[PDB]
């Protein structure tokens, strides 16, 4: 992200590659020129000009050393995104344990983290990361697991961005929805009052999908996944009492491809 | 024209101490 989003260590990487190459090549060239000087103890003017270029470049690169604290500051500025990604990868790896068919590989996460920007800067890139990982991983989870993952992404965002009272409100609303904690939630807009009225009126899925649509605003069906895809291999799964061939028939009819 | 070479040799003999310290 520091070589691609801000290009920070992009130009710092080309600069440090040039600096290390300068170190090695100029040490070798200084050894060769000192050997020539020992052999010599037109040519004099060239040697003096090369020496002057060498000391000017070395002086400039030594004065460039003071930018390294700025580089380290800019590197450690983007670390909250790292902790968030560690949380996201841990949640991917642990949803590989509730079921035997929801595994995760590191390469897929690397691919999606490149594709988030292949196509409040920290807040914007964090929002992009959450949105893209949800978009790319909603298609491998069924309705229950997809809804759970969406709720976890929304709660993680609203707890690592917003304050503590909203966090406590979300926790107690979840606890009331789980029929575990018998405590009236504290509201901070009309949406929370509407949710309280709905759970008073024994309506759940309406307000749950209301919160889900409040978090994410873009949907991704199987056609969208197969359209914006890189690999040529796709695996489809379902449950036994549900077929899925007719959807592929409709997709092939729409996309004008010979399905066999 | 030898002043630059003399200064380079002097600088090498100067930072020899830091070379020893950041060698050990």
């Amino acid at each position: 992200t520091l070589t691609e989003e801000n290009a920070e260590m992009q130009r710092k990487r080309e600069d440090l590659i040039k600096l290390n190459t300068e170190y090695r090549l100029k040490l070798k060239n200084l050894e060769k020129r000192l050997l020539e000087e020992l052999n010599n103890s037109e040519l004099m003017v060239t040697l003096n000009n090369l020496k002057k270029e060498a000391m000017n470049i070395e002086k400039k690169l030594s004065e460039s050393e003071e930018f390294f604290p700025q580089f380290d500051n800019l590197v450690e500025e983007y670390s909250i995104i790292g902790k968030h990604s560690v949380k996201i990868f841990s949640m991917l790896e642990k949803f590989g344990q509730f079921h035997w068919f929801y595994g995760i590989s590191i390469g897929q996460f690397l691919s999606c983290f490149k594709r988030v920007f292949i196509k409040t800067r920290v807040d914007e890139i964090l929002w992009l990361l959450y949105q893209e990982v949800y978009c790319q991983f909603s298609t491998a989870l069924d309705k229950k697991f997809k809804m759970i993952m969406a709720m976890t992404m929304f709660c993680l965002y609203k707890f690592d961005i917003e304050s503590e009272q909203y966090k406590e409100a979300v926790l107690t609303m979840i606890g009331v929805l789980s029929e575990s904690s018998d405590g009236v939630p504290k509201l901070t807009n009309d949406d929370l009052r509407y949710l309280w009225d709905y759970v008073t009126t024994k309506s759940y899925i309406s307000a749950l999908n209301w919160f889900k649509n409040e978090f994410f605003v873009d949907e991704w069906n199987i056609a969208d996944v197969v359209a914006n895809s890189e690999n040529n291999y796709f695996t489809m799964a379902s449950e036994r009492d549900v077929d899925g061939t007719f959807k592929l028939i409709e997709l092939a009819k729409a996309s004008k491809e010979s399905l066999k | 024209s030898l002043t630059f070479e003399k200064e380079r040799w002097l600088n090498t003999t100067k930072q020899f101490s830091k070379t020893s310290q950041e060698l050990i």
